[PDB]
RNA sequence: GUAAUUCGAGUACGCCGAAAGGGAAACAGGUUAAUAUUCCUGUACCAUUUAGCGUUUAGUCUGACGUCUCAGGGCAAGCCG
RNA sequence: AAGUCGGCUUCACCCCGGGACCCGUGAAAAGGACAGCUAAAUGUCCGUACCGAGAACUGACACAGGUGCCCCUAGCUGAAA
RNA sequence: GUGUAGACAGCAGGUCGCAGUGACCAGGGGGCUCUAACUGUCUAAUACCAACAUAGGAGAUUGCAAACCCGUAAGGGCUAG
């Protein structure tokens, strides 16, 4: 799973920030999205009922950017093409 | 109602225009400290608003892309140049300005 | 990135505002309070390190907004963070 | 009539020794709550107490009243404290201290149950409880003495806010005027050896000393009662 | 309460307490021997009340705030051709 | 009698925003705004002169003291009142 | 030369006087001791000190219907602790 999570980013479309994230979970582009321990569920519990996905992370939005190798913080990180890789297999 | 009698200023308009010209203005006339004189902020402020606003041109007007233009942001912030003069002298003798 | 820490400056740190009044102690005691307070400390609520002293116990996290009651001049203190750990780990146990 | 003390004029209660009053927030206690009731309120605000020099947690409840409450650690606005019988034995919660388990840490510490909160409110340090019975329960007190209270009395769970405010010195005269301006407390203070002997009992003499020893009996009459009152011992620890 | 009061702390209800705190609204000119945002000329503004024409958003905001320091803009005064 | 123009600066005044400190965390209430437009009437009472100080106050005085001060003060020199 | 500017800083040459911050304004300095740490307070009208205060250090009482204190009482200060 240490790779796999990496793997997913490194050859696989995800799209990062709450505000994409939202944008692709009302679109459905996003396969699913994947929500850190500290983000909110006031608009979550409607991405919730929709078919769209919601994985929760191990970790703070501090601490999933830097295991995606984005230097910021990551709360939302609505994946687009899953790649090489199947985590949407490992969500659900 | 007796014409008012001023006080006639010729005198001090000459001498002011010396100043301007940059004399009658020497050690022996300076009598406050360097800061009384010429405040330090101010000082700053015009230098690093020159530097600032030449930067910006320079992005504005393309010879400046982004990546660089943050490294010498933060060195006329941090007081790397003199003046616009010794900025534009630094990119000229690094080549920091995309020519075409 | 910091001052100029000349070969002799590093004693007084923020009490160098005290000249030489009150006495080494004295003024070694309210530094090392002034770099303990002013240390970065992390939000618990987003978990990063933006929570500032606002007022005497009141801090207050510049990007989430949150604000809580804590020590005079640290966020947390050690006694409640004992307080916390004992009942997590009794939270755990059951 | 060798002149009134310094105490005796603090009893008379003249301007120079009243609190200033009309500085302080709230009279800091506990919501009033029937006998098998509970509110729950939450924190809208985290004040500063200049009564106490600690915060103190602004609180709106479902009742309609807005209350200013003793701040715990760890408090945050917008929390949702609980008070009653069954409220969780949680930080900043309300409950009978019959309900919090021996080694808990509370604070503002009622003396008799619906008093309101008493012990325990100074900014940073707490109460523990040690043990429980049926009708008593047992708390080991800041002092170190252990205090037998109702186990009905109420508690805030977790210690009060601004823990180390003593650590800093005040390294300066008027640092702790600024604090001595919100408090009837007169600063500063002449020694008793420096007054005249009609201002105190160790006033005069040609060099400066009390003449008498400095412990006094616990019978002595007001006006009297100065120096160490009824002291065990005397000393620095042996 | 006090032997009692014109005496006494507290509580309850009232009432006062600022010509430098808060605050509804007016300006320029002239006029006299002495008053002038007060009298006169010109041009305004505010409050209630009455009558008609219409009506809540309702409980929020404002009044409403410390010390120090600094940026930007303006301006009375000042200066130059 | 002219009475028309430009430029510079701008405190110690007005607006606005930022930062730092806590160790005094720095008032309250009336009033005002959020739904008002038009037309008539009403807006009572008190003060208002003058000094405000090396002669109008106070110190027995036309007293070298003291008394609120101004969020009052022009040109040159000069950091500058 | 810096700066948008106000201005500020610097350079070269010539030149007069006994003297160029020419008036005005404007520290004399150092060494060795006593004493109090320091800023502060004081005998209004003979004592501005080494005296008082101060932060710091230590001790004592008291768990609050407390310690301490005011009142004859009713009831109060400390304590919106």
């Amino acid at each position: 799973v240490d790779k796999s999570l990496i793997k997913a980013v490194k050859t696989g479309k995800v799209i990062v920030g709450a505000n994409r994230t939202i944008d692709a979970a009302a679109n459905g582009s996003a396969k699913m999205v994947v929500l850190a321990s500290n983000c909110p569920e006031d608009i979550k519990k409607k991405i919730q009922a929709t078919d769209i996905p919601v994985l929760e992370y191990e970790g703070t939005s501090v601490e999933l950017g830097p295991v995606c190798g984005k230097p910021f913080t990551i709360a939302a990180m609505a994946i687009l093409d899953v790649g090489e890789s199947d985590i949407l297999a490992a969500t659900a | 109602a007796k014409p008012v009698k001023g006080v006639s200023r010729g005198r001090a308009r000459a001498l002011a225009a010396k100043r301007k010209y940059g004399h009658c203005k020497g050690h022996g006339s300076r009598k406050g400290k360097k800061g009384a004189r010429t405040p330090k902020k101010e000082q700053w402020i015009k230098k690093i608003r020159a530097l600032r606003r030449r930067l910006k041109e320079l992005r504005a007007d393309g010879a400046l892309d982004k990546s660089v233009y943050c490294r010498l942001y933060r060195k006329a912030k941090g007081g790397e140049y003199r003046s616009v003069s010794h900025l534009n002298s630094h990119l000229e003798s690094e080549k920091l300005l995309k020519k075409e | 990135m910091a001052k100029k820490f000349t070969k002799k400056g590093r004693i007084s740190r923020s009490a160098g505002r005290f000249g030489p009044r009150y006495g080494r102690k004295d003024r070694k005691l309210v530094a090392d309070l002034e770099e303990r307070m002013r240390a970065p400390h992390v939000c618990t609520k987003c978990a990063r390190p933006t929570v500032e002293r606002i007022g005497t116990g009141i801090w207050k996290c510049s990007k989430c907004g949150h604000t809580f009651a804590g020590g005079t001049y640290i966020p947390y203190t050690s006694v409640g963070q004992t307080l916390l750990r004992t009942m997590k780990n009794i939270a755990e146990a059951k | 009539m060798g002149k009134r003390l310094i105490s005796q004029n603090r009893g008379r209660g003249t301007p120079t020794y009243r609190a200033p009053s009309h500085k302080y927030k709230a009279d800091l206690r506990h919501p009033r709550v029937d006998e098998n009731s509970s509110l729950r309120g939450e924190v809208v605000g985290i004040e500063h107490d200049p009564a106490r020099s600690a915060p103190i947690a602004k609180v709106a409840f479902e009742n309609g009243e807005e209350l200013f409450l003793l701040a715990s650690e760890g408090i945050a606005v917008g929390n949702i404290i609980e008070c009653g019988d069954d409220a969780e034995v949680k930080p900043g919660n309300i409950v009978p201290i019959g309900n919090v388990p021996e080694g808990f840490f509370i604070c503002n510490v009622e003396s008799k149950p619906n008093d309101g909160g008493k012990f325990v409110r100074s900014s940073g340090v707490y109460a523990t409880v040690v043990t429980h019975e049926a009708t008593r329960t047992a708390v080991s007190m800041p002092s170190g003495n252990i205090k037998w209270l109702n186990p009905k009395c109420r508690a805030v769970v977790g210690i009060v806010a601004g823990s180390g405010r003593v650590d800093r010195p005040w390294l300066k005269a008027g640092k702790k005027y600024h604090k001595m301006k919100t408090r009837a407390a007169k600063y500063p203070r002449v020694s008793a050896v420096a007054m005249n002997p009609r201002d105190h009992p160790f006033g005069g003499g040609a060099w400066k000393h009390p003449g008498k020893p400095t412990t006094v009996s616990r019978n002595a009459p007001p006006g009297r009662k100065v120096g160490l009152i009824a002291a065990r011992r005397t000393g620095m620890k042996r």
